[PDB]
């Protein structure tokens, strides 16, 4: 019903457009979230967007770096993540927010950014 | 499933006397989103395909190809009434940001309000 | 009549169907002055007797001595509706300034306008 | 319906409160203004308040000499005027101010400054 594409691994500095396709469920009816998790490190909230794409809203960990959007239509979310450093690598999941809590949840997509080797 | 304030949902609004906007027409989702959630009852606006042009600041336009209307049809911010749940019908398509910051400013002025 | 806004009249909200509230009580205009001249309807708040106290913030609590009320009651920012100016029998009051404000605050929460 | 009182006489540098009381409409449903007419000028509005009494406005001539006033129990409007100047000579009319339009007028009261 949520899948995530776009992850992989990126040298330190790279960018990456991670995207959410929802289906089952009317998707004009719901706020986007993207949470992601470090290994053992708990859950860290990422970012939303509002049902009709205008209003926007991120970590302060992330502000600034990445960049949320919708398209309604597709009925897709996407993330654009950028300046990525070490300290971002995790799974990262879409999520449905609707005035307080989550509904539905994405299956994940990992993300790594280190120099490798 | 959910209701959103900015939606337009199909609610019936009979019964009515004289001049209040009456029978089962499209209406606004004007309460805010909790109260859209857990309360028993939504407050709307109601629209009216009588005129498709509105000299008024309570007035605000809508186009039926976008929204999926009839015909081109107006959204009345001076007929406003708090309805239960039970009243609201199909759903048929919400409005975009932009068109909801207009809806807003005519509450706004209906009410005599100010930001 | 001169219809105010912030006046408290006696309405008949009849008929209503499921929760929302109905009667004939007390509303609260809070439509505006030029609305209120020009309009053959008003739009107002219903006022309840059936609560003292109301820890909502769509709640605004009025006292029965200063607006002369038939008892401490609470209107209800939640239960708006537009009235042709017909439904409207008698005046009982009108809401001081300071009320007022506290009606708007509250009708800014209640439509989620900020 | 409206009758005023308190004019007169004073030097320049002295103070009046000039006085409007309402009868046969409800004072509570109005709001009130002080305009004033000098021999062979027009109409200078003065000043206004709001039917609650918390809100007051002023014409640049007399802002900060004159202050508007209200009492809703006894249903009277009042003007206190300080700082009095040879230019403030007229006659004064209290006036009801209801969304645009003035609709019932006192009988003026005169006003010398000298
Ligand atoms: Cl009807």
């Amino acid at each position: 019903q949520l899948q995530e594409s776009g992850g992989g691994l990126v040298q330190p500095g790279g960018s990456l457009r991670l995207s959410c396709a929802a289906s089952g469920f009317t998707f004009s009816s719901y706020d986007m979230s993207w949470v992601r998790q470090a290994p053992g490190k708990g859950l860290e909230w990422v970012s939303a967007i509002n049902r009709g794409g205008g209003s926007t809203y991120y970590a302060d960990s992330v502000k600034g770096r990445f960049t949320i959007s919708r398209d309604n239509a597709k009925n897709t979310v996407y993330l654009q993540m950028n300046s990525l450093k070490p300290e971002d690598t995790a799974v990262y999941y879409c999520a449905t927010w609707w005035v307080d809590s989550y509904d539905y949840w994405g299956q994940g997509t990992q993300v790594t950014v280190s120099s490798h080797h | 499933d959910p209701i959103r304030r900015g939606d337009v949902y199909l609610a019936d609004l009979s019964p009515v006397q004289g001049s209040e906007q009456g029978g089962v027409r499209p209406v606004v989702i004007i309460q805010n989103d909790t109260g859209n959630k857990y309360s028993p009852t939504v407050i709307v606006a109601a629209i009216t395909g009588r005129i498709n042009k509105a000299k008024i600041p309570t007035h605000v336009e809508i186009e039926k190809k976008k929204y999926k209307l009839d015909k081109d049809s107006v959204i009345l911010l001076e007929q406003i009434r708090t309805l239960d749940k039970k009243r609201l019908k199909e759903k048929l398509t919400y409005l975009s940001d932009d068109k909801m910051k207009e809806v807003d400013n005519a509450l706004m002025i209906s009410l005599g309000l100010n930001a």
